[PDB]
């Protein structure tokens, strides 16, 4: 009976205060120059983008490469969304379930209708894998469509389940160290776990190449 | 009466998460004797571990997504 | 187990003398220095009205971005070659 | 505005397939009925 | 010119072309 | 009062954190080549020093200001306070 | 928290999807 | 007391995720491990992954589908 | 009361598909490392995984029937 | 009342069966990369794999007759 | 009130039948790829097997003992 | 309702030896796999896997011992 | 029934911080047949351990603040 | 009904364990196939599994303390 933990009851708030100025934001992080060379800021980003922009470009090798100069943008907006959070009192956009389903959602059925509009018959042929055998047709094609549409829902909620879950324990082992007025020696001990635990959560860019990527996938099988 | 109904149903939701606390052991033990072999790490062996681990951490939180919705 | 324990005995010894030298040039500055003791009121005065909470996790993501600088100065490098 | 002719190219192009929001705007007003519906009940 | 010169007047011998030309 | 805060915008980034290229900017492109981030250095004590060519005090007043920004609107919330000030 | 009712932001997602094609379409060559 | 079993009800069926849980660190754990041996990964054996990620995310979410229609 | 086992017992009874849920993710590793080791998948090495797919996937669906004649 | 503890053990009897779903993963998954080295697949390779699926059923189905024996 | 306690302990105790049920899939897939190298199969390879399948369900049967006590 | 708090516990702490039923599983199907390139087997291959195996038994048979004290 | 409601939603999400110990079973045990292969000892081969080590643990000290979230 | 918590507390918290013995089986199932590789059993490879069998079994250890404070 040496070290009691304590806790701190208190309502763990996601308001919802005004948004469309919070959007528009890191917006304006990014400049861009009208010049040749540039000044030593925007060129630290502009080496960014011609890394990630050679892999997602090298799997597709088509002419569904139009589609490709979108996708970096999509992983710059919840690449910086993600990250301004981590700041003591800010608010990120991606918490909320709401804007995650319109950014599923009008992208997920972008592809489904793009094949639908050239081939007209093998998109959704892919639903033939092999020189059938007999006794699994029926359980095969009610798997591999209900492993369909479980892909719009499947990829909006893994990203606003984990990027919220992250913000829990930034406050749940933060306030237990404000609510330790006893023995001090723990206290260094659970604000050491914080700055580890901070650390981690820099893995919220290392969750958006889980999403245009497998937003890649799901672009590079049905086309 | 289902106050210890919020409790228990959030008290078994949680150990669903088990899983991925293996699942991304095998992920950081499969790449280290994937490692040893062929020393090419800033190739692309590295950035199928945390695709590996980001994919296993995605169905990791979110069985903890449905133990808050029982208590709140 | 007793290897670490050397450097580790290393390490705290450095640190104290370097502290030593910190004190000494603190103390050479003491008659020309009029900039802090103007400023630091106000974070003395708020500090006395509201600013405390559960935020000493402010610090710990202030302080992880304090390790950072240290390797932007090799970001230079990474940035001035392009 | 010219925040239009300088990626007026680009929208004709994919926004053949690409501006199906119609199937985002039914699912939330939808989602707004729901919720209305249910503090109509409280 | 300079080695900062300009966006438009390197664009004259390294070149530019419509849509969908660089393939890499 | 849309001229004025975009003239604001233009102040500081030409001056604390940008000036690109593109002549007719070219002399103004190398006047941040030296910066103005030994003017902005001052204010933390000596340690973010490596904002030379990735530059942290162009960026980290922004974000130092979008965290004070935030700060007002959770002080109604908060409030905590007694009938008197803290240490 | 659990939310609601999602009038909101998803209105003004679509207005941020016209800056960023602006700003990242005028970036360079290799 | 027809709410208060559905509170556990959706509880103990949190845990069928916990099989997909880390059943997806092993396929992604044995992908570094054969791209290491033989650099193919562009062909099949990087295609065999995501098909065998489909084919065992397709049970993951199945289950918790049911603790949903258990639930209201 | 007696509708609320009806809801308690399909709790714990659909935990039996998540066994399909980590026993498939061997499965469908292991046509990874034996695949760069001898290219030869047209053979009966696609033909083994299937087998080891379906007949893996039997015991998941039939857990899953238990669900819901327990219920009605 | 007796309904109650009948409804919950047949549900939680059925949970047994996922262990069997895991160890009938690997004698599909081991040998494909037993067959994956030596193509002397018609002899004793089959033979064992055969041997080695009807043997974790019997822990799987073993538990099942239990499991009826409870409802029964 | 007698009878519910007699059933919960019926239905978790067969739950840890499950756990070697996985096992006796290991030993019989590592028999599989251990004869793949050294075809020396009839003498102790094949016969390490026996040993450690009747070890491991030893201990299934040894969990399985206490639904018979309990209950009874 | 007294001597019901025995008998659930039991049956809850008996599942804890189902994982160290599967423990043993494995170090059996090591030694097939690894006597299989290397015939030293009167030596210490086969002396290590009996320590192996008594160790992670034991681990599992003290938390037999907690099912008596619960039942006790 | 306040004390009751608090203890079983405790202890049954401490089952998932030992759902990690699994992991790191194959963390620091998947070190040995990597090392035995390649002695490049103090390279980052046991400093990939620690990333391994460290983050497998990090679901594991994950629930165990969420048990004392409900213990209070 | 203070007496009725206490018991399937400390019988739950016994559940993980058995993700102990599960991964500590491992442990030494590598260095089976450890040391019949390359003979170097005195040097660093045992003492390995000497901080692997004390390193898992601090994640299983403390789950049983969990256990007594719930009894006691």
């Amino acid at each position: 009976n040496e070290n009691l933990f304590a806790s701190f009851i208190a309502p763990t708030m996601m308001g919802l205060p005004i948004v469309t100025l919070i959007i528009m934001f890191p917006s304006l992080l990014f400049p861009t120059p009208k010049r040749l060379i540039n000044n030593r800021t925007i060129s630290i980003q502009q080496w960014l983008i011609q890394l990630t922009s050679k892999q997602m470009m090298a799997i597709h090798n088509q002419k569904g490469q139009t589609w490709s100069l979108m996708l970096m943008s999509l992983i710059m907006f919840i690449g910086s969304t993600n990250i301004l959070g981590l700041l003591p009192h800010s608010f990120t956009p991606t918490t909320q379930l709401s804007m995650n389903l319109g950014m599923a959602i009008p992208l997920w059925s972008a592809t489904v209708f793009t094949g639908f509009r050239y081939k007209t018959k093998t998109s959704l042929a892919h639903f033939l894998p092999q020189g059938t055998p007999a006794l699994l047709i029926p359980m095969l094609v009610i798997i591999e469509t209900i492993s369909l549409f479980i892909q719009p829902v499947a990829l909006a909620v893994r990203l606003t389940a984990n990027i919220t879950a992250g913000h829990l324990l930034i406050h749940l082992i933060g306030g237990a160290t404000l609510a330790l007025l006893n023995i001090n020696t723990m206290t260094a001990f659970i604000t050491f776990t914080i700055l580890i635990l901070l650390t981690i959560l820099e893995f919220a860019v290392a969750l958006i190449q889980a999403y245009v990527f497998t937003l890649l996938v799901s672009l590079y099988l049905h086309d | 009466i289902d106050t210890a109904a919020k409790f228990i149903g959030a008290g078994a939701a949680t150990v669903g998460v088990a899983g991925s606390g293996a699942g991304i052991g095998t992920v950081f033990g499969s790449m280290i004797i994937g490692y040893a072999r062929n020393p090419s790490l800033k190739q692309q062996l590295f950035s199928y571990a945390i695709l590996g681990f980001a994919l296993s951490e995605a169905m990791g939180l979110f069985c903890l997504m449905v133990a808050f919705l029982i208590l709140f | 187990p007793p290897l670490p324990e050397h450097g580790g005995k290393v390490r705290l010894g450095l640190i104290p003398e370097e502290f030593f030298q910190f004190l000494y040039p603190k103390t050479g500055v003491t008659g020309p220095y009029v900039l802090g003791t103007g400023l630091i009121l106000y974070l003395l005065s708020k500090e006395i009205y509201v600013i405390t909470a559960e935020t000493f996790s402010a610090i710990s993501t202030i302080g992880v971005l304090v390790y950072i600088v240290k390797k932007y100065g090799a970001s230079i490098g990474a940035f001035a070659d392009k | 505005q010219f925040q239009f002719t300088g990626i007026k190219k680009y929208f004709n192009s994919y926004t053949l397939t690409g501006r199906m929001n119609c199937v985002l705007a039914t699912y939330g007003g939808i989602a707004l009925l729901v919720l209305y519906f249910k503090l109509r009940s409280k | 010119p300079f080695d900062q010169m300009t966006i438009e007047d390197l664009n004259e011998v390294f070149p530019e072309t419509k849509l969908d030309k660089k393939k890499y | 009062a849309s001229v004025v805060p975009l003239k604001d915008r233009r102040l500081l980034e030409v001056k604390l954190g940008e000036l690109p290229s593109w002549i007719l900017m070219r002399d103004f492109t190398p006047s941040g080549i030296a910066g103005a981030f030994q003017r902005g250095y001052y204010r933390y004590y000596n340690k973010y020093v490596n904002v030379k060519k990735g530059s942290v005090a162009g960026l980290s007043m922004v974000l130092a200001a979008y965290v004070v920004f935030n700060y007002c609107r959770s002080y109604k919330e908060l409030k905590h306070e007694r009938l008197r000030k803290y240490h | 928290d659990t939310s609601t009712w999602f009038i909101t932001i998803t209105s003004m997602i679509m207005t941020l999807f016209i800056l960023f094609q602006l700003k990242i379409s005028n970036y360079s060559y290799p």
